[PDB]
RNA sequence: UUGACCUCAAAUCAGGUAGGAGUACCCGCUGAACUUAAGCAUAUCAAUAAGCGGAGGAAAAGAAACCAACCGGGAUUGCCUUAGUAACGGCGAGUGAAGCGGCAAAAGCUCAAAUUUGAAAUCUGGUACCUUCGGUGCCCGAGUUGUAAUUUGGAGAGGGCAACUUUGGGGCCGUUCCUUGUCUAUGUUCCUUGGAACAGGACGUCAUAGAGGGUGAGAAUCCCGUGUGGCGAGGAGUGCGGUUCUUUGUAAAGUGCCUUCGAAGAGUCGAGUUGUUUGGGAAUGCAGCUCUAAGUGGGUGGUAAAUUCCAUCUAAAGCUAAAUAUUGGCGAGAGACCGAUAGCGAACAAGUACAGUGAUGGAAAGAUGAAAAGAACUUUGAAAAGAGAGUGAAAAAGUACGUGAAAUUGUUGAAAGGGAAGGGCAUUUGAUCAGACAUGGUGUUUUGUAUU
RNA sequence: GGACCAAGGAGUCUAACGUCUAUGCGAGUGUUUGGGUGUAAAACCCAUACGCGUAAUGAAAGUGAACGUAGGUUGGGGCCUCGCAAGAGGUGCACAAUCGACCGAUCCUGAUGUCUUCGGAUGGAUUUGAGUAAGAGCAUAGCUGUUGGGACCCGAAAGAU
RNA sequence: CGAAUUUGGGUAUAGGGGCGAAAGACUAAUCGAACCAUCUAGUAGCUGGUUCCUGCCGAAGUUUCCCUCAGGAUAGCAGAA
RNA sequence: UGGAGGUCAGUGACGAAGCCUAGACCGUAAGGUCGGGUCGAACGGCCUCUAGUGCAGAUCUUGGUGGUAGUAGCAAAUAUUCAAAUGAGAACUUUGAAGACUGAAGUGGGGAAAGGUUCCACGUCAACAGCAGUUGGACGUGGGUUAGUCGAUCCUAAGAGAUGGGGAAGCUCCGUUUCAAAGGCCUGAUUUUAUGCAGGCCACCAUCGAAAGGGAAUCCGGUUAAGAUUCCGGAACCUGGA
RNA sequence: UAUCUAGCGAAACCACAGCCAAGGGAACGGGCUUGGCAGAAUCAGCGGGGAAAGAAGACCCUGUUGAGCUUGACUCUAGUU
RNA sequence: GUGGCCUAUCGAUCCUUUAGUCCCUCGGAAUUUGAGGCUAGAGGUGCCAGAAAAGUUACCACAGGGAUAACUGGCUUGUGG
């Protein structure tokens, strides 16, 4: 059972594994058939972008939030900033999400002007109209893509002021290791007498 | 070169759809070329054999023989013609079957429905 | 390839490789990591140390994100500013428009001190800084900025 | 999976003067009391059941891949790894072959067996035809009844009538430079396929895989350095500066003393 | 006793509906043991097999009583990854998810809780008519113990101020979808072998067609098809381009400012305990039992508890395409698969013959020939048949049929043989058999005078 | 065990891996979840992300790798200077032994300052790490070896629904 | 050998169950737990087998631990690089 | 050795593959090449790829075949013989003559279960009847089973089992008159109709379960190759209706 | 009956086979060694031998293989209280 | 002088408990209990590298063993003669 100097080796297959095998030989069929689905979709919406308009949004955790990405819609404080009630929003085409508020000046105003410059350029027929016909663009991600801000210029001027920047950190992090024992000591000292 | 998704090019099902084939099939599979003269006066190339057509097998052991179709065998996948027969040893005469498309078609059996046809694949009467 | 195997050479031969006396049976040691104290514990003993028994505290629904940190050292810390722009610098070896390295933007948490980065100044912005890494900065001419 | 176990045979066990492998029950059949569940039995499952899920596609580094593909390339331009592969281009002016654009916008199977007679690789495509012969063994049932040889690989840069006019012309395959596959570049991984480029498709070609001014336009991407600066040592031992350096030598096989 | 109402029945009352099958995938219930632990009881196998109930073309899930702790994401599903990780585990054997991230697909929503109260505005059915998946009248009925309109937390309602912006229904040509039909090139030219030319050789032709199949042997050009376009037929038809009448409607919907409100699901949440389950660990989910709430309340924030806060959602009600699954059904295209002891058990009158009372079990079995041309006729025999003849390219293809191996057998021939035979080394004896010429030619006394 | 003969008949494939070897790139590497394209399961192209690697150590909080020419000593292939002819000297990569230095853990000491008990400088210790000390890895493939899988093939007495 | 008799048909009892004037007897030639299918290719440290040629090298039955004694791990002996 | 990419513009119906051959050559060998015969449609060399890749064994699997071996054997139930006919052929068939046996709890005449056409005729002998066969329960072709009275059908027995109800996640289990609002009898009425009725008596709680139990009624004579209490002739009987 | 004949016609078993003595040998040989010897084809009997055939010894032991049964074994459980 | 003059006088993982650091953690932020860690002992496995464990089978079963008993044979000949 136990051999030679080998690693240990975890392999979780002594259950009926074998009938639960999916080998995915359909992998290019699938991208076939995904392709044709947008094709024919572009065809039957043939003159809309084939998918949505999705906001800037930052992402959540420590591991991520140096990262701008897609979100799921924009914010109805965002729509009526843009000047455009949810539900036209919905109808000519952008994503409007209700559940997400937005606490954030800069990606309040990053995804205001997403909708300005998206009014700017896509054009609304009329219901009863001349069908001005306007050569479908396919893709309003690439149309308008995301861009990650930047935050500070390439070369800018030294600035010190003699704190090493190590101190600082284990200072913040003492005085929050020791905030509730000193509150409680600044307690027991105003509470005798 | 096939370039349809719906033509086969499988040997197994080729076979099978042939020698599978019911009547209305057969008959455009025993579709049988036509001579020079009948070519020159006509403009079509082959046509599915019929009864009462004139044919010249041109090819095999009874080359260059004139005859008239006696019966078309669609399901022995032949053409039996008068006077192309072999003679068994006790003395009766039995059909020989031949392919059609060993043969030529020297004259036809024209009917409005045959006339329709060759109108119908380019010809000119 | 089959045709490269040694079954194909042990075509031929009685027991396939597999000895006469000993013959190759079905489990003669038991299944997996069986009898890894009792009979396999020669072999877990030399090889594998500590593997049984446990240490330290446990951590209910840890989370990786919360301890991503990658580190950044100060010989590496030059590459992080594009290549074409770092002769530029180093020939431009000045205050007042040293460069801003973001190590937070190339994906680094915290600036480690392994040494010898050259006296020009350059602007180091981290969330995590070494004690030696902000000292050889700050002897280097530059500072370090936390960020987060 | 259910081959060779659609039984519910049982072991007679021993003391029945017969083989302890299972057997079939019931009676009155002739299947009754034969051997079953075994590779060495007749109606018995095979040992080690063939699997769909063993391994079919092999990755390949991308960069290997470029690799052997630019290597393929280079090798067209070898007339002695052409003549190898056997690509009867001896009457071919010269090799690597080009032609003009016509070639490209060219429109009819007629004209591109023309342009093919005017280039010299008629002899190649009738290589082929003479060399379709019927397969030697059960793959005729599977679908791969005859064989040929390959013929010429016309490359070009756009497709005005290439794919089609050459479609039907046996043996001869047509791509653009963009792909260039090695199936096509090196078939049967024998180096010195007969390649007739256009000039798009050499203009094109720099372009694509780069050179020593231009980057290949393939991200992150260059061609490969050899580990050896020429390709004839020869010249490199015979040349004054090795030669002047080195002891006198023997004589090319030893006088048989005692 | 003029009659109701409520509750409960009866009708071969009027009209419907459910059951069973299939069950590959899907939704639940129920639920093992073999096995692993080198023994075995927790564990594992496995929240699997077997059993049961219920769907569809997908099902389920689904628009947060979510994830988080961030500079916050934002319905569900699936993939890559997280990760063989956090964690569980006689902490042994083993087991083992999720957040973030990148993608595929993206779609949102509606009920209860509000007085229409200046008019139950709602709906089934009967009857009548019509342009009949329905529409319109009248009539009972249902319903106030509540059917319409309006509102669903993202909000919203009521009352004021204030410019505005947008709409409509049913047909008809078409587009589009499904099915289907028809038309759309090029040699059977000459020679040799052959029973057959589809083989070889000569000369062609077409090619957006040299895929495949058939035809008496390997056929682009003999046939069907193939390739490229064209022309027809039957239905579905607001995905949309035109058009028909249809103005109705001081009708419907959206936005700006302010005021007052703002109902939001109970034997439920939650707690204890029990069993089961989970990676879930002072207890992850589920279920039984006991207790059983509240309204800045309630849930969650992966260590039990009490005190402060904070963050994030808003349960105990409901619908919803796509990405996703699919060893079943139907229609197709393929393969470095198998090639009749293989591949499905079954290439065949195969779930057949047969066996068992029964549940169930379950084979063997493909090939004459291009064409039966399947052997007329004669002779011997009671016949079966034989011997001739005959057909066939072949009868060394005769249905007991492609080739026709081995074991085993007959005949003939050769040889050996005193309780085996077979074998090695060596020769003899018999039988049998391969291997050097005359090739360049100095000599040339010689033909078809550079032909030996 | 084998009367005899014919046909079939037994170390396989997969998920994770160890050593070695070949290849590509190299402090990086890996296109192929997916997108683009296509003569259509092919080939060709693309990008964030993600995985492994580039930092370790500790149960954890956490901290986190140069007195020095990235050190001294011994030994070192090769190279350099020298001798027509002796042999010596310089430099010494890999690698091996040894003494050090650096980072983390443990035990001690405890500076100026002090949200007066926080901070932890400095100097140590027969202690300890799977570390540093001018990276070597990633990917693909091949044999061999390992583990879970029917697991080289055939074989129970049994147990369960 | 006139009965606690023999027997046809109908009927009841079904598998850890039935039935037994009791032998672990009988329960379809199957009983100290029937038969059928499936789990299941159940596990086996134990028997048996394990398919071509040549070339080079070439053992061990000993050490330690193990519910260890017909088995493993470990070191040794061996090959290869 | 099977298959795959390339190549030999490879071999081949003027003979591929396969197979037989005490014929030759090569290699230490695995094996490869060739001559001769048979055969009739495909196959090979080289560079690579790939694997369901090599058999003497496994009481191996499937099929086939031996020696044993013309061997053991075809010896229970007393037993056969003569002649003729039939026929190619007779120990075995048919007819006659003998001799026997079962011996009325039979080797007879019928039936039940079971079988399923074996019944009967004609034709016929390949296989089967462990010898034979002209015979047959065999093979081929046909023909044949007639009911008011015989039996089922009806009744209920042991028992089986819906409904009403209760249980069970459920397949289903219990229960058979239960804690149910449980229906089908008997004369006429209006008789411009329907049996809606100034009518009345009542309440037993499905159903299945016997070809031997209970029970409405048929006998004789004749008739066929094969049916007869069934057909025919005669003579009756029972039930229901009028 | 066996036996002989006409017809019909199996099976068990079978590595190859079938003359001994002694030796040595897995310590009881048909084969090997040394001797004795040794003549076709056979028929009916026969039971010395073939350690004859029948069956993966049922006795015994081993296995970290079971099952039936028992109990103050270990761990549970229907029911009951 | 780091227990007994020397050579014997003894004990893993998991769990519990104690002692010390009064140090680390309970992961939305705190205090106090509670719990979890770090280092060293103790509670013990005498089958002593450490399973939690009663019988019977003359009703029995399977995988094997001539590794192993009950016959012969073989060696020995105490004992018997």
């Amino acid at each position: 059972a136990i051999s030679k100097n080998l690693p240990i080796l975890k392999n979780h297959f002594r259950k009926h594994w074998q009938e639960r095998v999916k080998v995915h030989f359909d992998q290019a069929g699938k991208k076939v058939s995904r392709r044709n689905a947008r094709a024919t979709r572009a065809a039957k919406i043939a003159p809309r972008p084939l998918d949505l308009l999705r906001p800037v949004v930052r992402a959540p955790t420590v591991k991520y939030n140096r990262k701008v990405r897609a979100g799921r819609g924009f914010t109805l404080a965002e729509v009526k900033a843009a000047g455009l009630t949810a539900a036209y929003a919905r109808t000519i085409g952008i994503a409007v999400d209700h559940r997400r508020q937005n606490r954030n000046q800069e990606i309040f105003d990053a995804n205001v002007q997403r909708l300005k410059e998206y009014q700017s350029k896509i054009i609304v027929f009329p219901r009863n109209g001349k069908a001005p016909e306007a050569e479908q663009v396919l893709s309003a991600a690439a149309t308008f893509p995301i861009a990650q801000p930047a935050t500070d210029v390439e070369a800018r001027a030294v600035q010190d002021n003699g704190e090493s920047a190590f101190r600082t950190l284990r200072l913040a992090r003492s005085e929050k290791k020791f905030r509730g024992i000193r509150e409680k000591r600044a307690r027991e000292k105003a509470e005798a007498e | 070169a096939k370039q349809s998704l719906d033509v086969s090019s499988d040997r197994r099902k080729a076979r099978k759809a042939y020698f599978t084939a019911p009547s209305s099939q057969r008959r455009v599979l025993l579709s049988a070329p036509l001579s020079k003269e009948l070519r020159a006066q006509y403009g079509i190339k082959a046509l599915p054999i019929r009864r009462d057509d004139e044919v010249l097998v041109v090819r095999g052991s009874k080359k260059g023989q004139e005859g008239k179709i006696s019966s078309v065998y669609r399901l022995k996948f032949a053409v039996q013609v008068d006077k192309v027969t072999k003679e068994k040893v006790n003395g009766a005469s039995v059909p020989i079957n031949l392919h059609p498309s060993k043969l030529v078609i020297t004259k036809l059996h024209l009917d409005k429905d045959r006339k329709a046809l060759i109108q119908r694949k380019g010809g000119k009467l | 390839p089959s045709r490269f195997t040694k079954t194909r050479k042990h075509r031929g031969h009685v027991s396939a490789g597999k000895g006469r006396i000993g013959k190759h049976r079905k489990h003669p040691g038991g299944r997996g990591m069986a009898g890894g104290q009792h009979h396999h514990r020669i072999n877990m003993d030399k090889y594998h140390p500590g593997y049984f028994g446990k240490v330290g505290m446990r951590y209910f629904h840890k989370q990786q994100a919360h301890f991503w940190k990658p580190v950044l050292n100060l010989d590496k810390l030059w590459t992080l500013i594009p290549e074409d722009k770092r002769d530029q610098y180093l020939k431009s070896a000045s205050k007042e428009t040293a460069p801003v390295i973001d190590t937070l933007a190339a994906g680094y948490g915290k600036i480690l001190g392994k040494g010898r980065i050259p006296n020009v100044p350059v602007i180091v912005k981290a969330r995590f800084v070494s004690k030696l890494a902000e000292e050889k900065i700050r002897a280097a001419g530059g500072v370090v900025e936390l960020i987060a | 999976e259910k081959a060779g176990h659609q039984t519910s045979a049982e072991s007679w066990g021993t003391g029945r003067a017969v083989a302890r492998i299972p057997r079939v029950g019931g009676g009155g059949t002739g299947r009754s009391g034969q051997g079953a569940f075994g590779n060495m039995c007749r109606g018995g499952r095979m040992f080690a059941p063939t699997k769909t899920w063993r391994k079919w596609n092999v990755k390949v580094n991308h960069n290997e891949k470029r690799y052997a593909t630019a290597s393929a390339i280079a090798a067209t331009a070898v007339a002695s790894l052409v003549l190898a592969r056997g690509h009867r281009v001896e009457k071919i002016p010269e090799i690597p072959l080009v032609v003009s654009t016509d070639l490209e916008s060219i429109q009819k199977t007629k004209e591109a067996v023309a342009a093919l007679k005017a280039v010299g690789a008629h002899s190649d495509l009738l290589k082929v035809l003479k060399s379709k012969k019927l397969r030697a063994g059960k793959g005729k049932y599977r679908n791969r009844r005859w064989t040929q040889r390959r013929g010429p690989l016309v490359v070009y840069a756009e497709d005005n009538g290439i794919v089609k006019a050459l479609r039907n012309v046996p043996g001869v395959e047509t791509a653009n430079v963009a792909s260039l596959n090695l199936l096509q570049l090196a078939p049967g991984a024998h180096l010195g396929r007969f390649v007739i480029w256009t000039e798009a498709a050499f203009t094109k070609l720099d372009q694509v895989w780069g050179s020593e001014t231009v980057a290949s336009s393939k991200v992150g991407y260059t061609l490969p350095s050899h580990i050896i600066s020429t390709s004839d040592v020869t010249r490199i031992i015979n040349s004054s500066e090795i030669q002047s350096a080195i002891r006198p030598a023997g004589q090319a096989t030893q006088k048989r003393t005692h």
